[PDB]
RNA sequence: UGUGCGAAAGGGUCCUGUAAGCAGUAGAGUAGCCUUGUUGUUACGAUCUGCUGAGGGUAAGCCCUCCUUCGCCUAGAUUUC
RNA sequence: UUAACGAGAUUCCCACUGUCCCUAUCUACUAUCUAGCGAAACCACAGCCAAGGGAACGGGCUUGGCAAAAUCAGCGGGGAAA
RNA sequence: UAAGGGAAGUCGGCAAAAUAGAUCCGUAACUUCGGGAAAAGGAUUGGCUCUAAGGGUUGGUAACAACCAACUUAGAACUGGUACGGACAGGGGGAAUCUGACUGUCUAAUUAAAACAUAGCAUU
RNA sequence: UGAAGCCAGAGGAAACUCUGGUGGAGGCUCGCAGCGGUUCUGACGUGCAAAUCGAUCGUCAAAUCUGAGCAUGGGGGCGAA
């Protein structure tokens, strides 16, 4: 008894690969009598032909390793293989920092904490790499405000 | 001749056994085997390797304080030879060996006292969690015992107990699979 | 179990033999004749 | 990483032992003998920067203070704190002793 | 038909290096609950300690075993002054 | 007395090592044995030597040494083989 | 793979071994000032438990709280060790000479080169 | 690796100089594919193959690799020769 045609037809009917087709070994003559797709569908409905489930590929180890790397494990010099720039680019870091500083300056000018001339010179200082982060820019704005208030109180 | 001891592990070193390392500071290291010699060349600590007498002493698993351990020493002051002294020494060596053996066995039992209580507690916990896996009669066997007790006017619980005795005595293992009949 | 190479066929896809099921219940210690598995078993 | 790990256990690649390191730490004469065994002009940094714990020469004070933060130096410190294995400990392990009168 | 042969097993002798699991006022620290700290407590936590020279392997060209089990046996075929 | 560059050619140094002293051992696939399948190159005839055989050559001739069926694995002196 | 020795081997260190990822210290002559350069020579790298920095939205010196999200970087304690780029992957380096400027190209099937081309230059 | 251009700070009468960023140039460079074909007492040598197989090697953003259509024809063509 040859069942190659039946295996191919059952794969096409079940919508799977031929390695996922299960033909009942105790029903080989009745499966061999099935030459048409209607007969294969009838055997599938009878349960003589079933589609085997997929083989396991779990992501549990990947998720635990992701949580460990999030909390800081496996980040040492023995784990690093690419260069520092290949791992995190300085251009990406700079672009993020510039966008953060420009967003903060636009917010402060819109709210009215700083005026337009102060905004302009702070924009050019941020482009000239004076402030390394948002807290640095905020503290610079505060010290400039303190100097301006002291000058106004003196005058 | 004399019996030396391995520097690394402490086993008896007999003549032509092992290898000696001579260091430039003036110290010599006798090893009983290539295992100890290679671990020494790999700079492993004998105190951290659990198969060594050094580890066993540091862990307190050898009897270290005893009266019988005071009789063997490196005698650096020789004694003029005396036949009577040597024979009474040999008799002393036998008696010391026997006494040391019995005291060592007592020391080991004092190390291993609590095992019975720990095992009994573990067994009680296991039985309490798994009462349902204890041996049980078949339903067909229970029905046959019930009808036989009704016929003979006997105790069904009694018949159940000797049947549990029989199935406890007869241990049968189960095989996987089974032959498929040919057409 | 052979889960490295292939998945286990689900239990609902295999017809359970009446002799094996009756034997397993007899091992567990129940009366199969009192429940009548012959009527429940299909053909 | 270890340089040329295949022939690491040869006698011609042998390093100083921990008991000798303990003797060098407790007594300067032993360390002086070990240093007279070497030639100072061929040493890294002319022999001026030496770690007794690691029994090792370094090219600069920055390099020596640098290795002190590393884990090999800390493992040497831990092993010295535990104590090196010696002949008297080996003798006590079998309960043997020396009768000197 | 034996001081037999074979398969197991037990003992020995060697090799490795202390099994799984459970427990611990061992454990850097962190977070909750409350007595708001008095091992405060509970929880997680590499590792450490004990049970544990333990666990595993051992003839495949290691040894012993009428007296530890089970099996096999006086064939079959061919040829020969 | 020309920098950089080069699968260009040459000498040396450190490191390194079975290159060597001086060899040993292990694994796989062969070779080997079996079942099946199954060529070719080459082939005057053949194949043990020694001395002599004028033409600096003998395998066959002369004179000696000798000389016993049928075979298998290898080998690379001779014949064969580019 | 190999004790001890370490090129004594060989026409010739052929072949093999050694080096190698990343972080940090450091890097000479020469030079067409661009390079050389990853020159050379060094320190380190596991696991675990933490700490710190780097954002967005909402809420009335808010220069403050809450919530949300993900990956990098630095610092510290503890801990196993014969090994920590533990497999894999992955420069040996240096001092010189000759030679062609370089990138490139050809003798398909024995020669890849000081040959050819090239830009630059000169002549008709 | 980091050329022009650009930003900031410190000087300098200015022209310029120094420091830190940004930017992303190159018949630049390590190297995966592809393309090529250096080396090996390599494999193979009546081969898997009338030029193949392994390791190693050169190049890898361009004077790079490549399909189809079309052109050049033997006193010829084409030729980084
Ligand atoms: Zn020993």
């Amino acid at each position: 008894v040859n069942l190659r045609t039946q295996k191919r037809l059952a794969a096409s009917v079940l919508g799977c690969g031929e390695g996922k087709v299960w033909l009942d070994p105790n029903e080989v003559s009745e499966i061999s009598n099935a030459n048409s797709r209607q007969s294969i569908r009838k055997l599938v409905a009878d349960g003589l032909i079933i589609k085997k489930p997929v083989t396991m590929h779990s992501r549990s180890r990947a998720r635990e390793l992701n949580l460990a790397r999030r909390i800081g494990r496996h980040r040492g010099f023995g784990k690093r293989k690419g260069t520092a720039d290949a791992r995190m680019p300085q251009q990406v870091l700079w672009m993020r920092r510039q966008r953060v500083l420009r967003r903060l300056l636009v917010k402060y000018r819109a709210s009215g904490k700083i005026d337009k001339h102060l905004y302009h010179e702070l924009y050019h200082l941020a482009k000239g790499n004076t402030f390394k982060h948002k807290r640095a820019l905020v503290e610079h704005i505060h010290r400039a405000k303190a100097e301006k208030a002291r000058e106004r109180q003196i005058k | 001749m004399r019996i030396e001891n391995c520097f690394f592990c402490g086993r008896p070193a007999w003549p032509s056994k092992g290898i000696t390392f001579m260091r430039n500071d003036g110290k010599a290291f006798r090893f009983c085997r290539s295992k100890c010699h290679k671990n020494f060349k790999m700079k492993r600590n004998p105190r951290k390797l659990k198969w060594t007498k050094a580890y066993r002493k540091n862990a307190g698993k050898e009897m270290v304080v005893d009266s019988t351990l005071q009789f063997a020493a490196r005698r650096n002051v020789p004694v003029r030879y005396n036949r009577e002294l040597w024979q009474k020494t040999l008799k002393a060596m036998e008696r010391i060996s026997e006494i040391r053996a019995r005291r060592e066995r007592v020391f080991y039992k004092k190390r291993m006292a609590g095992k019975r209580a720990r095992e009994v507690a573990a067994a009680r916990k296991l039985v309490a969690e798994n009462e349902h896996l204890l041996p049980r009669l078949r339903g067909s066997e229970k029905r046959r015992l019930a009808e036989l007790a009704a016929e003979r006017g006997v105790d069904v619980e009694e018949l159940e107990r000797e049947e549990l005795a029989k199935l406890a005595s007869k241990k049968k293992s189960k095989a996987f699979g089974g032959e498929v009949r040919r057409v | 179990k052979s889960l490295k190479n292939r998945a286990i066929i689900p239990r609902k896809a295999v017809k359970k033999p009446l002799s094996q099921l009756e034997d397993h219940l007899d091992q567990l210690g129940v009366d199969t004749e009192a429940i009548g598995l012959r009527a429940r078993a299909q053909t | 990483g270890v340089f040329a790990k295949r022939t690491m256990t040869k006698t011609r690649r042998r390093l100083r032992d921990l008991d000798q390191i303990e003797r060098d730490l407790r007594s300067p004469r032993h360390l002086q003998q070990y240093k007279e065994t070497k030639a100072a002009e061929d040493l890294p940094g002319l022999g001026l920067y030496y770690c007794i714990e690691c029994a090792k020469w370094f090219e600069s004070e920055t390099s020596l203070v640098g290795h002190r933060k590393g884990k090999p130096h800390k493992r040497r410190l831990k092993q010295l704190k535990e104590g090196a294995y010696t002949h008297e400990e080996a003798m006590a392990a079998i309960g043997y002793r020396i009768d000197n009168g």
